């Protein structure tokens, strides 16, 4: 499958924590990613010979910002790609992948950000997990805080990674604390929520906008790892997730027949479906990612190997393992990214560089 | 856990 086609490394020589192709391309634009780490943001397009082209980047004004992690979108009038980033300063900011402009910035974890997600229906609606135990939801549309899901009830320490379900219906999170909570926003409320935000117009209204204060989960376990669940995804109605323990475990909350829309906040079940095992892996904030089909998952390790698992298979556990060496990478892969059309996977490094894999 |  994939060959080892090029690698570079950024300037700056700190991590790239991050990294995600924008699947929102036009037809015939060449396929473009973004890095970032230390400061700032990067884009790169990938063209024939395994070049991967410089093109600009977007350096934050404080030296001290460090940047986590990106999330592509689009502008929902105009149909033009937006790049949203964040990282410890607590900041998100959006910006403007063709000229590299800041068009605006969140603040309100004032914590750092370990991750943006945005909804995979409605591009506005954009995700922010924190360093201060809380997700929280935006209208980059309107320029609202829709919701906050904190409370006693929430994380208890840092939330490293959250991911929408298939019609964004709900938000399954993790993290430092070791759980896995899931948060509806499918509820009348919400719905109302994310409905009034739209109507939300500061220039004509004396109102500020009120946020959902949304304290306790729909779900919530700590039987699936006993460290930082540092990356969640969902894989239809079944989750993928991972710690520092060496492993992606796919299970579902309560039992084996329980539809995931009849559980309740007290089920005290999971299922385990089934776990792919790896090595080298014990450092935290170690992401996987998943092709726009949901067809494959690829990880790397602390030392450079990546691992990929073809899920086109009738159960989980059948899961189809391939890994993917080359004798130059021996640094940490923080993150993966496969490009749209699925014939590209990059990965990038705690020493600043890019890998670039091509099937 | 140690993040590096």
């Amino acid at each position: 499958s994939f060959k080892c086609v090029n690698s570079l490394k950024e300037d700056h020589n700190q991590p790239l924590f991050g990294v995600q192709f924008n699947w929102h391309s036009k037809e015939g634009d060449p396929l473009v990613f973004a890095t970032v780490g230390s400061n700032r943001v990067t884009l790169y397009e990938c063209h024939s010979q395994g070049e991967i082209r410089l093109l600009q980047s977007y350096v934050d004004a404080d030296a001290d910002e460090n940047f986590y992690t990106c999330a592509w979108t689009y502008d929902s009038n105009t149909s033009h790609p937006l790049l949203a980033v964040a990282g410890s300063r607590g900041i998100i900011r959006i910006i403007n992948p063709i000229t590299m402009q800041c068009i605006k910035h969140y603040v309100g974890h004032g914590n750092a950000i370990n991750e943006l997600k945005f909804h995979p229906r409605d591009p506005n609606l954009l995700l922010s997990v924190s360093k201060d135990h809380a997700l929280r939801l935006w209208n980059i549309q309107t320029d609202t805080l829709v919701a906050i899901f904190g409370g006693v009830e929430g994380h208890r320490d840092e939330v490293l990674s959250a991911d929408y379900d298939l019609l964004g219906e709900k938000i399954m999170s993790c993290g430092m604390d070791h759980s896995l909570k899931l948060w509806r926003i499918n509820s009348k409320r919400m719905m109302n929520a994310i409905k009034e935000s739209y109507d939300y117009n500061p220039n004509k209204t004396n109102r500020p906008f009120i946020s959902q204060k949304i304290h306790f989960p729909d779900f919530s376990t700590r039987d699936i790892h006993r460290n930082y669940v540092d990356c969640v995804r969902w894989l239809g109605d079944l989750i993928l997730s991972k710690s520092c323990e060496n492993a992606i475990v796919c299970w579902k909350p309560g039992k084996m027949e329980d539809d995931i829309d009849k559980i309740k906040p007290s089920e005290s079940n999971v299922t385990i479906l089934g776990r792919f095992d790896y090595s080298q892996c014990d450092i935290w904030y170690m992401r996987f990612s998943m092709d726009f089909w949901q067809k494959m998952l690829a990880l790397g390790n602390q030392v450079g190997k990546l691992y990929v698992w073809d899920l086109e298979v009738e159960d989980p556990h059948k899961a189809k393992c391939t890994t993917l060496t080359h004798h130059k990478c021996g640094a940490a892969i923080r993150q993966t990214s496969f490009s749209r059309d699925s014939s590209i996977l990059i990965a990038v490094c705690d020493d600043a560089s890019i890998w670039r894999w091509d099937r | 856990a140690r993040k590096s």
